[PDB]
């Protein structure tokens, strides 16, 4: 659309503060893939035994 | 589905044939190989019949002549619901299981059973749950209200299933399925009721739902399980974990015998059906004499699936021995099997295959470019052209034109070498590469 | 809708009462001498006297050795164990090959045991319980339980221990249970079916009421093998602490079962046999392609055979004068070391003839539910005699498929020719392999 | 400092922002489609009822 | 700084037209190989093909490993790149094919977006069911927690007045430390103090963390749970890796396909580099031949410096570069050429200028003549001893005397072999 | 850890060099105080012809330790 003063403004922000105003160093933690496969075969196992 | 990038046999969609088991000149991906295609169709019909066990067919021929392509075609035309286990000969040698045990597991994986049961189901929109405390008159006074498309009714809970609905946070106004005997509660999402009430939840609820019919019905549940899964399940306390971790560890024979007896009793009791799928072995020459000897006996078992074999060589030394045998297989195993041969490829067939690959990889080729690719394929090999056609696409994009011309193919040919040219260059300057004895000359001078 | 696999057209040795083999009976044709010898061997096995006898069948490929062994197994009966193996199956990874050979050796002999048990089976009511008068902080003297059954009800009194077992089961008052007074264990069969519709839903299966008298006297007979007892003693399943169950969680890998355990098991089995409770029944151990065995297992077979409870071992081999695998300069017949073949007996299998091949093809066609012509059958027999017996039997099925495609129920000469052109055999493949540039 | 800067900008920081905004647009379009289909179903049911 | 035989190579040095400049990006010569590598890089960037296999063949000291590293560096840190040697495939606890498939899965990557919910602040009460009265610097809220997270809390020996930090997605619990309010309770109190966290007790964040297919395959193949004792003992029960069944791979593929279809993640195929493929045996070659014709395989590049040699594992099967002909047929070969005098001199100058060393013209010419006479790597490696010898004499510029003394002190392969042959005692 | 050791049949493991160095350091400290004494012994190996060349090569280095 148009953007010409925001460049200078956020450049000023980066020169002034530096490592913030977008993101910080985060607290690292594992991904939480959650679909799993145990419940898929639990019914089959219970039927089998 | 099954999100994939590309495969060397991606264009093949289930062989190609008629209702009379006659092969069309070009259909469903593959061209030519009429006799081999008809033989594969006969094998497929035999597999679909399911009344014949333990047949061995060996597909043999020169390399790069529709062997794995034919296997993919028959596997695709066989469709789902019938097991098809494709393995390579080099993945049987393992440090955890003996080759006999791995071969047995591969054989068992290729045969499935469908267990059919009948269960009553309760479905509909739930509108309100009421739960009480523990009282002398009644341990728990709980009631459930269910609304279908035509019926509203009241159920009374019997002191246990309330733990079922309180184990996970469920709530009214949604369609749920509950089994009378099983007792499992499956929340399918959110009911329809009024659109506005569930139109501002931020997607979720799996595109909601609307009640369809009555409260309770009787349905049939069919479970398809391979035999090997049954042995793994019954081997240990929790074998279904081993179905993913792969630490079965040479299941004992008593378990297998018990599984066989129980499955047979089910079959003549009408409680389960047997689907005898297919086991395919690529590069069978990589196997061992012990594996072949075991296969000789494993083929004659009652629960033996149809076995397909693919080999390249002819009259080579079998692994584990010191004598030369045809196809890299012993004489007795060859006698036990039926051989399907494949021929070379014509220039017209090469051109048709290249055009199919072009239209598969969304690449446009000019007529002269296709002619040059066909000439190179006839001169050197099919796979070299099938790779050059894809590698020339980037060169074409570098010139800011989508169409591929003769110059792009020439540039690709002059950039990426070939087996014959590389061999000639190596023989011309053998003093620079590492010799067989390890002698190398590195200094340019002298 | 019945499946077939290279067999099931044989169901016996086809011998009369006197042991004379009829030419065509039980699915067999020809091989009169081998059938008679195998019948004598199965008679000796039924005699239940010997221990460690060894038979080896010799002959070329596709001559009937495996069919003979399966016929012996069919003749013996389902009760007597019959353990089949391939020579390459002994090379295990978890344990040494000698241990696997001994395990399969012990898997062949069996034991039939019997045990008489009493049992009690709808629960009507139960009352738990006197004065401590000592060091009993909480006393439960006895528990009175009444059962309903079908053929009359009855009440009884029982120990506090079985009451704590019931509490562990946590049964209600309107239930059906299963209490075995031998081990003092109660099993909750479930609710009572007539107690249904108390609530609109109930997860537990209601189960009908037990039939007959509540106090049931019965006897049970089970067939096991000595290997089952060895496995049970080696890896006991009992235990409630953490260590026992977590050991049960790990994968069960074969170990080197000690000799002392086997000796103790033998002593206990002998003591039980002397009481008449149980009786033993030797079985058969069958080995295919014994030429796949190396010299170590062959040597250990000499020690194993001369044991005291060794079963009857039947061995198959089709090699001629070959080097025994595991050594490089030992030419032996059938690839079996001279001492072992000195320890066993030999049964020769003769090659078939044209008429026998034709009859075999006809029998296979009949057992496969197919229709063939006399001219087509003659062409198939000539084809088999030209290439191999197995080739015609394998080629029969695609001929049937081709016949079914053209809406014709009978195998005819052109279908056989088309199958010949479509599917090749070993000889033609060998003849067209070397006559080409690329392999 | 040209080469490491070019490499890290090939990874980039605004690239993550563009990916996040693409995911946002995707799920917003999915929600809009769900809303439109539910409204169409309600309208057709209402027209059928009357 | 630190240099090791590289880091003077910063890319293929190509322009927009793809024509390789003679000297660009720490590269001289090798125009055809650089152009082919750029074409392969564009093909990889297309993210359409799968299982494409090229190998680059040439004599020693010709830049094959340098070309692979340049390809990896030009692709960017976003795209995964797995380097390997032929000898790594011979593991101890798993079969070679399983290790190769593990590397194959490790080669490609998946970028996903997730939302993480976090609670933190001071703890006001702790009553068993567990109910936790968290209180931040502005907000207060009570939460109900599972027995497992309660056990993790107990193992953290938390108490009233301890600012803590709970994560809802994973159940991870970390006690930040004693609140600053009770900063006067013991004059030599060992416990550290932390101010109350700012903002409301419940926060939500959106992250774009990347992953690989092998990562989320081993995630459910074997766990690395965390602070729970039961999970600890479960992960301790099995300490060895094992072969993964194809069913787990298929379920992983289905889950990933559902994720990417839902518009939550994207797939980025990577590259698998195998240096010295001649160490592979026939079985691994056959299995790689089979696995290349898959629908998820990445682009594999192979490096070899061999003539017409015998494939390892066979007796008399001879082939070029020690690669079986069947695998050669589905390969794209890239030739590599030797160098010349001026190219060697330029490479020596670049390696001198990256190591912040000053070499005069005569010394550079002597080094170039030496490199032509003996080898390029020897001339490159003799730079540092020359620098130290110059420094010992309290100088900065390499002189002819320095290279002569370096020649005297250290020997190349030719002179070492000559002194080996003409000696009595081995 | 005790349960793991009891449930695993603890076959021998290649003891790291760090543990040996720590033991050597503490033993040296203790013998410095006069409470402990060192006594070198004898290692007798008969039928050394059965040793492999790798064991001989490792013995070459091992004999030069202090
Ligand atoms: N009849 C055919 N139709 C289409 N493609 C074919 C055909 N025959 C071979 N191909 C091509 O050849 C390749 C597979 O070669 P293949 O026959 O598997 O070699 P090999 O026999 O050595 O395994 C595939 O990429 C496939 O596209
Ligand atoms: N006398 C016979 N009567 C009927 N069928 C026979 C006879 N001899 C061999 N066969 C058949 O030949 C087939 C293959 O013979 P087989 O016993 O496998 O040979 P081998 O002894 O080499 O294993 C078997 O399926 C069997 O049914
Ligand atoms: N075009 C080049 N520019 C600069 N250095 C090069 C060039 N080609 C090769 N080298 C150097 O030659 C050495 C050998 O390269 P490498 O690929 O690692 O081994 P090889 O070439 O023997 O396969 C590397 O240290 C590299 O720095
Ligand atoms: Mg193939
Ligand atoms: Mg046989
Ligand atoms: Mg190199």
């Amino acid at each position: 659309n148009f953007m010409s003063i925001v460049n200078c403004l956020m450049q000023l922000r980066k020169v002034c503060n530096h490592p913030n105003l977008f993101e910080v160093r985060p607290i690292l933690t594992s991904f939480v893939l959650e679909h799993c496969v145990a419940s898929d075969y639990k019914d089959v196992e219970r039927t089998l035994l | 589905k099954s999100l994939s990038l590309i495969a060397a046999h991606s264009h093949i969609t289930g062989l190609g044939l008629d209702e009379n088991l006659q092969p069309r000149p070009t259909s469903e991906g593959m061209v030519g190989q009429l006799q081999a295609r008809r033989a594969a169709g006969v094998i497929l019909k035999m597999v679909q019949n399911g009344t014949i066990a333990g047949r061995a067919v060996l597909v043999a021929g020169p390399p790069s002549t529709g062997k794995t392509a034919l296997a993919m075609g028959v596997s695709q035309s066989l469709g789902k619901d019938v097991p098809f286990t494709a393995i390579a000969g080099s993945e049987i040698f393992s440090l955890e299981l003996s080759k006999t045990e791995a071969l047995t597991q591969a054989f068992r994986k290729s045969i499935g059973i469908k267990i059919k049961e009948e269960t009553e189901l309760i479905e509909g929109e739930v509108v309100e749950i009421q739960i009480d405390r523990s009282i002398t008159g009644g341990h728990k006074q709980g009631k459930l209200t269910i609304k279908t498309t035509d019926m509203e009714t009241i159920y009374e809970l019997g002191n246990k299933m309330i733990d079922g609905l309180t184990k996970e946070k469920v709530l009214a106004g949604d369609v749920i399925s509950i089994d009378k005997a099983s007792g499992k509660i499956t929340k399918l999402g959110r009911s329809f009721a009024r659109s506005r009430d569930y139109d501002a939840m931020g997607a979720d609820t799996r595109f909601v739902q609307c009640p369809e019919g009555e409260l309770q019905k009787r349905k049939t549940v069919v479970h398809t399980v391979s035999l090997h899964e049954i042995d793994v399940i019954n081997s240990r306390t929790q074998g279904f974990l081993a179905l993913f971790t792969g630490d079965t560890g040479e299941i004992r024979s008593e378990v297998r015998d018990q599984i066989n007896t129980k499955v047979a009793e089910w079959k003549e009791e009408g409680k389960a059906e047997i689907v005898p799928g297919v086991l395919f072995i690529d590069e069978v020459h990589m196997l061992d004499i012990e594996c072949f000897s075991f296969i000789n006996r494993a083929l004659e078992d009652e629960f033996a699936p149809i076995v397909m074999m693919a080999t390249n060589r002819g009259v080579s030394k079998t692994r584990g021995t010191n004598y030369k045998s045809p196809h890299g297989l012993p004489l007795d195993l060859l006698d036990r099997s039926i051989i399907i041969t494949t021929k070379s490829y014509n220039e017209q067939e090469i051109k048709t295959i290249l055009s199919i690959r072009a239209q598969e990889e969304e690449v446009e080729l000019s007529s002269d470019a296709l002619d040059l690719l066909t000439k190179t394929g006839v001169e050197t090999s099919l796979r070299y052209s099938s790779n050059l056609i894809s590698v020339a696409q980037q060169i074409a994009m570098k010139r800011k034109n989508n169409t591929v011309e003769v110059e792009d193919v020439k540039r690709a040919y002059l950039l990426f070498l070939d087996s014959a040219r590389s061999v000639k260059y190596v023989q011309e300057n053998e003093s620079q590469y590492i010799d067989d004895q390890g002698n190398v000359q590195i200094s340019i001078a002298k | 809708v019945t499946r077939t696999a290279a067999h099931t057209h044989i169901k016996g040795l086809g011998l009369d009462e006197s042991g004379v083999a009829k030419r065509v009976e039980g699915g067999f044709v020809g091989q009169i001498e081998a059938r008679e010898a195998c019948g004598v061997i199965v008679d000796l096995i039924k005699a239940k006297k010997m221990s460690g006898r060894a038979i080896l069948l010799a002959g070329g490929p596709s001559t009937g050795k495996t069919a003979l062994a399966l016929a012996i197994s069919q003749e013996l009966g389902p009760k007597v164990p019959f353990c089949p193996l391939v020579g390459s199956e002994l090379y295990s990874v978890e344990v040494k090959k000698t241990e696997t050979l001994m395990e399969n050796f012990r898997r062949a002999i069996g034991l039939r045991i019997k045990e008489t048990k009493e049992v009690y089976e709808e629960v009507t009511e139960l009352t738990p319980e006197e004065n401590p008068l000592g060091g009993y902080g909480k006393t439960i003297s006895h528990v009175i339980v009444g059962l309903k059954s079908a053929k009359g009800t009855k009440t009884l009194r029982l120990d506090p221990t079985i009451y704590e077992s019931i509490q562990r089961e946590k049964v209600s008052i309107g239930d059906v249970i299963y209490i075995e007074a031998n081990t003092g264990a109660v099993k909750r069969v479930g609710r009572s079916d007539a107690y249904a519709t108390e609530f609109d839903l109930e997860t537990e299966e209601y189960v009908p009421l037990p039939k007959g008298e509540v106090h049931k006297k019965k006897e049970i007979v089970q067939d096991v093998t000595l290997h089952d007892l060895d496995v049970a003693n080696a890896r006991p399943q009992g235990g409630q602490d953490v260590i026992s169950m977590m050991g049960q969680l790990l994968k069960p890998k074969k170990t080197e079962i000690t000799e002392k355990l086997r000796q103790e098991v033998n002593k206990v089995v002998a003591k039980y046999i002397d009481q008449g409770v149980a009786e033993l029944i030797p079985g058969v151990l069958f080995i295919d392609e014994v030429n796949m065995l190396d010299i170590e297992i062959f040597t250990y077979l000499n020690k194993a055979l001369e044991s005291n409870i060794a079963p009857v071992v039947v061995l198959a081999s089709n090699r001629g004068m070959t080097t025994v695998r595991g050594t490089e300069d030992v030419i032996s017949p059938h690839g079996v070391p001279p001492d072992l073949i000195d320890r066993l007996l030999i049964v020769r299998t003769l090659p078939y003839d044209k008429d026998e091949i034709r009859t075999i093809i006809e029998r296979r066609a009949t057992v496969e539910r197919l229709q063939v012509e006399s001219s087509a059958l003659d062409l198939l027999a000539t084809m088999g005699t030209e290439t191999s017996l197995r080739y015609a039997l394998q080629l029969l099925a695609p001929c049937g498929i081709l016949a079914q495609t053209s809406n014709r129920k009978e195998i005819v000469v052109n279908d056989v020719n088309e199958a010949k052109l479509l599917f090749l055999d070993a000889k033609r493949s060998t003849k067209i392999l070397e006559t080409s540039a690329n392999y | 400092l040209n080469d490491e800067l070019v490499l890290h900008n090939k990874d980039g920081f605004l690239a993550r922002q563009e990916f996040l905004q693409r995911v946002g647009s995707a799920e917003d379009e999915r929600y809009k489609e769900l809303r439109r289909q539910q409204l169409a179903q309600q309208l057709q049911q209402d027209s059928e009822a009357s």
